[PDB]
Order: C-alpha cells, then sequence, then structure tokens
RNA sequence: CUAGUAACGGCGAGUGAAGCGGCAACAGCUCAAAUUUGAAAGCUGGCUUCGGCCCGCGUUGUAAUUUGGAGAGGAUGCUUU
RNA sequence: GAACGCACAUUGCGCCCGCCGGUAUUCCGGCGGGCAUGCCUGUUCGAGCGUCAUUUCAACCAUCAAGCCCUGGGCUUGUGUUGGGGACCCGCGGCUGCUCGCGGGCCCUGAAAAGCAGUGGCGGGCUCGCUGGCGGGUGCCAGCCGUAAAACCC
C-alpha cells in the first residue's frame, strides 16, 4: 500500500528549483517573442493542518518518526474528526525525497488531474479498507508493557 | 564528492538532477576526452619538445595498439574512436611533411622510424587481427596510460601542425568515414630522396593486402595516386582491374594484363628500405622470395 | 585549442631526473624473410616451443614467409607491450 | 488436520488458475482450487475457492492477503467457516475450463444438411408458428399471404 | 496551523501524553551533559513565540539547574542561573 | 510437521507484508 | 520469494504474445519489402523472461541464446516471416562496411569440432574450411557483404558475437550502425 | 511642590512613599498565535571575466500581509509613489 | 603581559611547510611562515543491535498499410469486448412438450462479486497389461480443433 501511494505521489511530485527557473525562463522568452492550475503534493505541517481543517485534503500521509512527536500526535484524531482518510508511513526522509527536502513530517494530496482521479479514489478506498479498520480497535489501547 | 552527489541524485529519484550532475562530471565515455585536465603536469614533466618526442615513441606505440584494441568497461569506445582519429591525424602529418624515414615489418607487426626536428622516433603497430587479452591484466592502469597519451599526442599534434602551418584540427566528415574512408576521411588544407621515391607512378593495392600500412608508406613518400578495392575502403580511384592507368599492382596470392606489372609487397618494402629500386623480376609472384634485411 | 609553448624558454635538466632508456633498434634477426644464415633449425624451433616462457634470453625466432597474407599476428604483443609499461613505472631506473 | 476452504474475490484479470496455485503454494500446500467461470463464454467471474490442507496456513494467507491492492483491485480473502462449506463446491477443481464456440456450432448446424423429412418438420413448425403470429397480428390488424 | 494545538497540549502538562514524553526526555537529558547543544527546540510553539527562528544564527542550548534553596533563599531565579 | 507448516506460513506472511529486501 | 503482481504481469505478457502469435500466423506473411534478398544484422535484446515455443525454436535456429548475441541473416520471404515472429526480442537492420569489418576484426571467433577458438591465424581458417573458395579473413568480409553462394557454411563457421554491455548508447534502417558502434 | 502627608513602628528612637497640579522633553513600534499554496516568492557561503553561476540553510517554516482603541477578504472610487 | 606550540627562574626544548651559508640529497648552524582554549556558520572526514528505501503493477495493435475500380471519389481485407442483475419487447434453432440454447432492442451497478461445471474429439503426459513393439483408463495439459479429422511436436 505504501508502494501504491508513493506511485501516485511520485506522479504528483512538485518541481525542483532547476525546473522552476527553467520554466520561468521559458515564459520570459515566450513573452519576449493559457495554463491551468498546477497539481502537486502539498507539504509543510501548518499548511497541511490548514488543509485538513478546511476539508480540502483528500489523503494525508503522516510520518512516524517525528522527534518532537507532539507535532503530529493530534493529527490522526484531527483527520478522524474532519473525515479525511489518513495513514501513517515509515520515514519522514521518504516523504522528504518526494518533496525535494531532507525530511517532511506530513504530506497531503487534495486534488489531482483528471486522468488518474479514479486511481486516487481507489487508493483512498484502499487505505480506508486496508489500514483504517486494522487500526480501529488498537488505536484506542495503551501500548507496551513487560507483563510476562 | 561529485560521485557522491550523482549517487545521491540517483537514489533520490531525480532523473533531471542526475542528468545535470553527469553533464557536470564530464565522465569519459560520452565524451572521449580525458577525465582530468593534465596541462600543468605535462608542462612540468616535459619542458621542451624533444623530450615530448622521446616519450611520444612509447605514447604513439601505445595509441596505435589501443586503436587496434577492442573496448570494455575500463576502456570505452568513444576514446578508442579518438585514438583512431588522433593516430590518423598524426599519419596525415607524416604523409604531408614526409617525416617518415625507415619502415621495417615483422611478426611483431611493423616498426616505423621517423625523424622530427633531429630526433628519431620508433613506434610499432600490430596487424589487423583479433588479439587475445588472456591472462592477468589490469585495464584501469591501461586507461590512465590512455588519457595521459591522448594529452601528449594531442598537444604534440597541435604544436607540430602550428609549426608546419597546417590548421588544427583538420576537418573530417562523418559520411565518408562511415563508408570506410580511413585515411581519406581527413582533409588537410595548407593555410588556416623520400620525395624522389615514388614521385610520379601509379599504385593499386588488391583485396588481399593490408590497406592501412602500405597506404601509409605510399602516401608518406609522396606517391600521387594510390587506389584500392571497393570493399577495402571508400574514397579511392576506380576499382576496376581493366583500367590501363595503374602500373604497379600489389598482390600476394597462391587479369594478367601485359601493360600492368604484378608485384608483391616485399618489393615495396625493399624499395623503401634500400632506396635503390630493387627489381620486380627478382620479387615476382609465384616464386620463392629472396630475403630482405632490417636496416637498423 | 591554444598553443602549449606560448612562452618557451630553455630549462636546464636537473641531475636527479633520470629519463627512461629508449627501446633498442630492431636487429637483423627479426625479419620474416631473413637470410638463410639466420634461419634456425627445426630442432631449435621445437626446443623453443618446449620450455617455459620468460625463461629465454631472446623472445623471438625468425620464421620465413612467402607473402604478407601468410604472416599472422602474435597476440601476446599486447601483454608484452603491457609488460614494458609497468617497466617504465615499476622497474626503477639506475644511472 | 481439517482442510481450510478460502474464498478469494475481486480477482484481477490474470490472477486466475496457476498463478493462484503458485502464489498460495508459497503459503502452504493446496489440496484443491476452482475459479468460477461463465457457461457461454469461457471467462472468470473474478471469484475463486482454494482448499488448503492446513487450516492455520489458510487463516494466515487470508489474513495477510485480504485487503491487497493488486492491479487496481482490493482483494476479498475470507475463510469460509467449516459449517458453511457446500459439499460439491470443488466439483471442477484441478481441471481446465475449455472455451467452446457455441455460436459457431449453431451456425454450422444451420449449414448442416437435413435430408428429407426434417424439412417437413421445418415447414410444419413454420406454418403453425405463422398461424400463432397471424392470430396475434389479426388482434391488431395486418393481413399477409403466401 | 499545528502550533495552536501544541500550545493547548503544552497547557496540560500532567496529561498522559505530555507526562509520558516529559519523563522519557528527562531520563535522556539527565544522562547528557549539564549544558548541551539542542539540534531543534523540544517545544517549537514556545520557542517560536519567544523569537526563535529556523535560521542560521539561532541556537538552542538545554541546561539543568539544581533546584532548591541556597533558610536563606536565593533571590536569583533558577531560570536566570540557567 | 504442523510446526514446519506454521513456520513456513509465517515466513511467507512476513515476506508478503514486510518484504524480502533487508 | 515471488509476489502476485509478478504472476499477473507474467500472465499478461504471455497472453499478449499468444494473441500476437495467432495474429501473425493467421495473416499472410508479406512484408512491405521488395522481393530481392537483402542482408540484415540481428542483435537480440533482453525482453520477456518466458519464451513461447515457436520463438525459442526460431532463436535456436538463428543461434541466439547467450548475452548480447549478433548474427547476419538473409532477407527473403521465409526469413522475413521468421524475424517478424521474433520481433519483440530482436533488433535488426542494414549494417555498414566498417561495422562488419570492425566487428569481425575486434570480435571474430570460429567454431570447429564443437569448440570455439579465436581467429589467430589465416592458416587456422584455411585448415578449418579448406576448399569452398575462402582464402583469408577479408574473403569472408566481402562474402558477408557482397552476396554469394557461400553464406551458409561461413555463417555456421563463425561463432556469434558477445558484444560488451552498453552504458546508455521497432524497425530502423540506419540507427543500427550507431548501436553496434556503441555495442563494441 | 505634594510632604515630613498617608502608612508602618520596644507607636520610643523614628522610618517614610504615591496619585493629582506646574515644568523640561516628547515618538512610536516589531513579533507569536493565518494556507504563498496558482507555484520558498526568503537567506549564509564559494567561484568569478563582476554579469550571474554552484553548494548549502530551510516546509519541525525562511519572505510578503497583520499586531485587538486593531486587522483580514471582496467590492468600490478617488488619492499617493 | 588577557598571553596563545611546551616550559619560563633557561635568551632552552618540539611538530608542519620552505630558504640560505659552510666539505653538502645525508652533517651542522641560522632564517621566513604557521601550530592555545570555549563557542557560532560553513566544508570535509567518520561512527551508530537509531532509521528508511531497494524482486516496472509502465509503454509497445495500423497514429495507417495492401489490393480494386474509369488517377477522383470511395470500396474491400486488416478480429480487437470486465463480471453480474432486472417487477420487459422479440427473432431463430432444438425438445413429445414445459423449457433450453444463439443473436438482438430497454435499464441498473465502484475494475462491484459467496455452489450449481458441461460440450465431443485429436495429439502429448501419467498409470496399469502382453513379449524397444502391441491395448485400454484418466477432475493432467499455463496444446489445438469442433463432433467426421487434423494442426503442432520431434
Amino acid at each position: 500500500l505504501a508502494a501504491q501511494a508513493f506511485k501516485l505521489l511520485n506522479k504528483y511530485r512538485p518541481e525542483t528549483k532547476q525546473e522552476k527557473k527553467e520554466r520561468l525562463l521559458r515564459e520570459a522568452t515566450a513573452i519576449k517573442e493559457v495554463s491551468k492550475k498546477p497539481y502537486t503534493v502539498k507539504y509543510g505541517l501548518n499548511h497541511v493542518v490548514g488543509l485538513i481543517e478546511n476539508k480540502k485534503a483528500s489523503l494525508v500521509l503522516i510520518a512516524n518518526d517525528v522527534d518532537p512527536i507532539e507535532l503530529v500526535v493530534f493529527l490522526p484524531a484531527l483527520c478522524r474528526k474532519m473525515g479525511i482518510p489518513y495513514a501513517i508511513i515509515k520515514g519522514k526522509a521518504r516523504l522528504g525525497t518526494l518533496v525535494h527536502k531532507k525530511t517532511a513530517a506530513v504530506v497531503a494530496i487534495t486534488e489531482v488531474r483528471s486522468e488518474d482521479k479514479n486511481e486516487l479514489a481507489k487508493l483512498i478506498s484502499a487505505v480506508k479498507e486496508g489500514y483504517l479498520e486494522k487500526v480501529e480497535d488498537t488505536r484506542k489501547r495503551w501500548g507496551g508493557g513487560i507483563m510476562g | 564528492a561529485l560521485e557522491k552527489k550523482i549517487s545521491r541524485a540517483l537514489g533520490r529519484g531525480d532523473v533531471s538532477n542526475a542528468a545535470r550532475l553527469e553533464r557536470n562530471a564530464n565522465l569519459p565515455e560520452k565524451t572521449g576526452k580525458p577525465r582530468y585536465t593534465l596541462n600543468h603536469i605535462i608542462r612540468e614533466r616535459y619542458p621542451t619538445f624533444q623530450d615530448a618526442l622521446r616519450d611520444l615513441d612509447d605514447c604513439l606505440s601505445m595509441l596505435f595498439l589501443f586503436a587496434n584494441l577492442p573496448s570494455t568497461t575500463a576502456v570505452p569506445a568513444k576514446m578508442i574512436a579518438r585514438c583512431e582519429r588522433l593516430c590518423h591525424e598524426f599519419q596525415h602529418y607524416l604523409i604531408v611533411t614526409h617525416s617518415l624515414r625507415k619502415s621495417f615489418l615483422s611478426i611483431k607487426g611493423i616498426y616505423y622510424q621517423a625523424n622530427i626536428q633531429g630526433e628519431d622516433i620508433l613506434w610499432l603497430v600490430p596487424y589487423k587481427f583479433n588479439q587475445r587479452i588472456v591472462g592477468d591484466v589490469d585495464f584501469r592502469i591501461m586507461g590512465t596510460f590512455v588519457e595521459f597519451y591522448m594529452t601528449l599526442l594531442g598537444f604534440v599534434n597541435y604544436r607540430l601542425y602550428t609549426s608546419i602551418g597546417l590548421k588544427y584540427p583538420p576537418k573530417f566528415d562523418q559520411v565518408k568515414d562511415d563508408q570506410g574512408a580511413e585515411l581519406a576521411a581527413f582533409s588537410l588544407e595548407g593555410l588556416n630522396d623520400p620525395s624522389q621515391l615514388f614521385a610520379n607512378f601509379t599504385f593499386f593495392l588488391s583485396r588481399e593486402t593490408p590497406r592501412q600500412p602500405l597506404e601509409f608508406i605510399l602516401r608518406a613518400f609522396g606517391c600521387k595516386r594510390i587506389g584500392w578495392d571497393a570493399v577495402l575502403g571508400e574514397g579511392a580511384f576506380t576499382t576496376d582491374e581493366s583500367d590501363p592507368r595503374i602500373t604497379h599492382q600489389i598482390i600476394d596470392r597462391p587479369g594478367r594484363y601485359p601493360g600492368r606489372i604484378y608485384v608483391q609487397p616485399q618489393w615495396v618494402w625493399d624499395s623503401i628500405n634500400d632506396e635503390e629500386l630493387k627489381p620486380p623480376e627478382l620479387y615476382a609472384p609465384g616464386a620463392q622470395l629472396p630475403p630482405h634485411l632490417s636496416p637498423f | 585549442f591554444y598553443d602549449l609553448w606560448q612562452n618557451e624558454e630553455p630549462q636546464p635538466p636537473n641531475p636527479m631526473h633520470i629519463p627512461a632508456p629508449k627501446l633498442p633498434p630492431p636487429g637483423y634477426d627479426l625479419s620474416y624473410n631473413p637470410p638463410p644464415e639466420y634461419l634456425p633449425t627445426k630442432e631449435e624451433r621445437e626446443e623453443w616451443e618446449k620450455m617455459d616462457p620468460e625463461d629465454r634470453e631472446k623472445d623471438y625466432l625468425p620464421t620465413k614467409y612467402d607473402s604478407l597474407r601468410k604472416v599472422p599476428a602474435w597476440g601476446n604483443f599486447v601483454k608484452e607491450r603491457f609488460e614494458r609499461c609497468m617497466d617504465l613505472y615499476l622497474a626503477p631506473r639506475v644511472r | 488436520s481439517q482442510p481450510g476452504v478460502m474464498y478469494i474475490a475481486r480477482l484481477p484479470h490474470g490472477f486466475y488458475e496457476h498463478e493462484l496455485r503458485g502464489y498460495f503454494s508459497q503459503f502452504g500446500e493446496i489440496t484443491r482450487l476452482r475459479v468460477v467461470r461463465n457457461k457461454k463464454t469461457g471467462a472468470s467471474r473474478h471469484r475463486a475457492f482454494i482448499e488448503f490442507a492446513d487450516a492455520e496456513v489458510a487463516d494466515i494467507a487470508a489474513r495477510t492477503m485480504d485487503k491487497y491492492l493488486l492491479f487496481g483491485h482490493i482483494l476479498t480473502c475470507k475463510i469460509v467457516p467449516p459449517a458453511q462449506v457446500h459439499p460439491d463446491l470443488f466439483k471442477g477443481a484441478n481441471r481446465r475450463f475449455k472455451v467452446v464456440p457455441w455460436n459457431k456450432m449453431a451456425g454450422r448446424q444451420l449449414e448442416r444438411p437435413l435430408s428429407e423429412s426434417q424439412w417437413q418438420v421445418k415447414v410444419a413448425k413454420e406454418e403453425q408458428r405463422r398461424a400463432a403470429r397471424a392470430e396475434k397480428l389479426k388482434e391488431m390488424g395486418y393481413e399477409f399471404e403466401a | 496551523g499545528a502550533l495552536k494545538y501544541l500550545e493547548e497540549l503544552s497547557k496540560k502538562k500532567q496529561s498522559d501524553v505530555v507526562r509520558f514524553l516529559l519523563r522519557v526526555r528527562c531520563w535522556e537529558y539527565r544522562q547528557l551533559n549539564v549544558i548541551h547543544r539542542a539540534s531543534r527546540p523540544s517545544r517549537p510553539d514556545k520557542a517560536r513565540r519567544l523569537g526563535y527562528k529556523a535560521k542560521q544564527g539561532y541556537v538552542i542550548y538545554r541546561v539543568r539547574v539544581r533546584r532548591g534553596g541556597r533558610q536563606l533563599k536565593y533571590q536569583r531565579s533558577l531560570r536566570a542561573t540557567a | 510437521s504442523k510446526a514446519a507448516k506454521g513456520a513456513q506460513a509465517k515466513k511467507a506472511a512476513q515476506a508478503a507484508l514486510k518484504g524480502v529486501h533487508s | 520469494f515471488k509476489r502476485a503482481e509478478k504472476y499477473v504481469k507474467e500472465y499478461r505478457e504471455q497472453e499478449r504474445e499468444k494473441i500476437r502469435l495467432a495474429r501473425i500466423a493467421k495473416q499472410q506473411g508479406s512484408f512491405h519489402i521488395p522481393a530481392e534478398a537483402k542482408l540484415v544484422f540481428v542483435i537480440r535484446i533482453k525482453g520477456i523472461n518466458k519464451i513461447p515455443p515457436k520463438p525459442r525454436k526460431i532463436l535456436q535456429l538463428l543461434r541466439l541464446r547467450q548475452i548480447n548475441n549478433g548474427v547476419f541473416v538473409k532477407v527473403t520471404k521465409a526469413t522475413a516471416e521468421m524475424i517478424k515472429i521474433v520481433e519483440p526480442w530482436v533488433a535488426y537492420g542494414y549494417p555498414n562496411l566498417k561495422s562488419v569489418r570492425e566487428l569481425i576484426y575486434k570480435r571474430g571467433y570460429g567454431k570447429v569440432n564443437g569448440q570455439r577458438i579465436p581467429l589467430t591465424d589465416n592458416a587456422i581458417i584455411e585448415e578449418n574450411l579448406g576448399k569452398y573458395g575462402i582464402i583469408c579473413i577479408e574473403d569472408l568480409i566481402h562474402e558477408i557483404f557482397t552476396v554469394g553462394p557461400n553464406f551458409k557454411q561461413a555463417a555456421n563457421f563463425l561463432w556469434p558475437f558477445k558484444l560488451s554491455n552498453p552504458n546508455g548508447g521497432g524497425n530502423r534502417e540506419e540507427h543500427i550502425n550507431a548501436l553496434i558502434r556503441a555495442m563494441n
């Protein structure tokens, strides 16, 4: 499921600095001598929290190794409250590679291009059938212990 | 550090950044140029030109063998093509200036001795044949020898061509070289006893003979017109044997035109060695050949 | 391309740098059509084919050929050529 | 030691018979397997039943392959309880479901020559079905002959 | 965004999540040096409202101070000693 | 017998879930 | 350990190859190429892991099993049908004179008594063949290029060529020269 | 100046302010708590032919907008560089 | 001297990069430039039973060819479909018939799903008989065909 989600999110990666300057130079020389809204993976903790609260996010992927874990403990409950499907992924460095940064505490996808909307929908259903109900009973229970 | 960066870009999934980093690396398989800049080391090691010729002996020997050697991971194909082009440009220099003096062939191959600025250079070429590299051999130090001697022979070629006034690098077109022009691919334009041997005669070499060495010898001493078969190469005279213009035809076989004279490459070699025109009757085909000598 | 000898001045060779000696000139024994005095006997050729390589004072024997097409190419060329390369960089030079 | 029957649904096109047997044979030994297929056209109904010899390995396979996103299909791997197993459920197990051209048979039966009296049955069937159709279209009114 | 939630969490310091996290961190800090460089703030909402910026030139430094009196009380605060 | 089948099933489940590489 | 997506991918490739083989077998094997016999180099590339029986039989008849193997093949109707069968695994086209010359001079080996020797001497190739008219290596060079009756024995004599793996260097008529240029 | 006043005190020694009023001088601001999200738009270094090129910091938040006698967003029509 | 290569009460004793003079690539002497600590930014090197990723789930039919006819307009061949359900209208094959097949027209459903599987052969495979050869059974065929027999295989 992480492989499927990262296939979709690799389809919707943002642009690096080189591609952005290259594109801007292209528009500059085109003006010297028409577009739709860009669709990218949304990142940044405060930005993603604002997207979840306004019910704009469609799928939320939360890293599991945020060292100040307070920055993300309320995030599964927040996604549950506002109704956005979420999943916990292994590695903030993995989410970082996707957004061209060293790390990323959380990423979110809000809307996509037409040609893979169905795929996104299936992925959403996948996590809400493959991760959310396997977590549903153990999300409430205390963990750990040395009983035995 | 740049290898670390390109490995980082490959592991990060950035194909475009990987392309940018490998463009910046100048890795010597897509270019053929030596990987590092070796101007200052060869400047400090060789202060003048005759030491460059003295080491160019071994440098040019290495490069001729390497041009007749195949390609592996440690020795790619593009700088082998550069070896071929640079050796052929050097041969064009020799056939323009007639700097070649002595030529002795053998079961090694052929050694050639040429004088440049009063300095003798001896260099050996093997035959056009499959060479086995069996045994324990290291090819990385081979590649180091390669890029070192591309640096030396390129700078020696540029210095010598500026000394003689010929422009460098002389142009060659890819169409006729891809048809097999070999020594006829490179065009040289003058501004940006050897000559009396084969001054005005007509030469043709047949389908059996090694085309490269006898063409090198014939053009080295100013023979005006040398032709060969259509399958041996491209960019020559008429390949028909019925043409009466050709006087001497080099054959070695186990037509018979009366005006045409049938000779063997041993006759060419002894005429080059002795400078006295050893006779074609004594070196006629179909008979046991009298011995020659190594003039060194 | 820019000229390497743009500002050329003579430089005295310091005595510590010992240049590598040049290769010997080709002798009379290494022609493939040698005089009949130079031809070894067939027993000598068999004895040469018998004992081990690199145990020889001389690495070549002359062989008579009638044409250039009859002359083959010896492949250990590369290796012996390879051999002399580490000579000039791993056999030290004594003045 | 009782066998464990496993219901696998939402099959992708490709995960049919030998791929199922191999992939769940990595999970443990399979006694039997059957993919339900259509009568008229040989084609899977995206549904299969696999019988393993060991019930625990069947539970393990069904648990860890249940909501598997395979080729845009989220699988349905559920263990059929031992009390609800139908008796002749693996009737066509370990057999090929051959694709048979029924319509080509019908056409070449239409080509096939009947000899002398089956054409009399032909025209008899033609005439009283024409009579019934004539009653039906005389209910509304449309005359015919011949 | 998230800093509002972290401020509300920091206002419940005996709740289960915050008590658990405070104890685990206290154990680690006790076994470190008295004054040690912190890579990032453990309380980013608190550091951010006090003027910390994720910019070159800003440094966090964690410090432990022995608590208690100096019945002469030290009129200097433990936070000032830190 | 049964223990070997259970161990093989658990190994296959771990290979299916957590993967094979490392 | 092998996962289910590999099984379904394998099955999809095998099915697509099966319909494609049925399509070429049903349709009359006439290429859009003049009836004159030509000469094409064929180099087979990695593609589908599992080979159907008719493609593996044709590849064995064209002796292409090992890594990066190349063989010259005539162009008539039967050979056109054979190479149209095994299109997804092979890449073919018209070679050049320098291509075949350099390719046999760098990598030219011979097969006799079921064993593979390097071309070392012209006496070796003359002992190997003897009497069909070939007398040297340039002879089989222009026998490969210029058409003649001695194709089959010469092609059976030569081992096919184990070209070195490239680092990044359908049907086309001239880009194959750059391919073997980078393949060597 | 208030004022040795209020207040506190072996109510002893005594201790001891401040508001208002008159004057001198006057000046106001920056952040955190917001999603730029139709585009980290921000910054330290190194290389320089000094014009623009690389590495890095940073999304666990660097610019712009805003600071509660406020403000934002739309609309609107004037007025400012 | 905060005093900063070490000591300091000695004009003493070390490390790294260079030079000069006196028998001098080896010996001696002198000289020039550097070598303290805490901390910040960057660079580079290195550790960690801290930690993640590493067995294509992609594209690939013809983006037009070939042949006709009156050389200007078309024609023909290029066989390529997820599975179910419905309170309907038919047609044609079968059956003594109910009914069942094949093909249509009208709807509904997430790439949805909980037995109902039955039509005859040819080859190959497995199995067991007779003295490599001869015969039959098969819920085997990721092999063909449609009952008449092939193709394929070697």
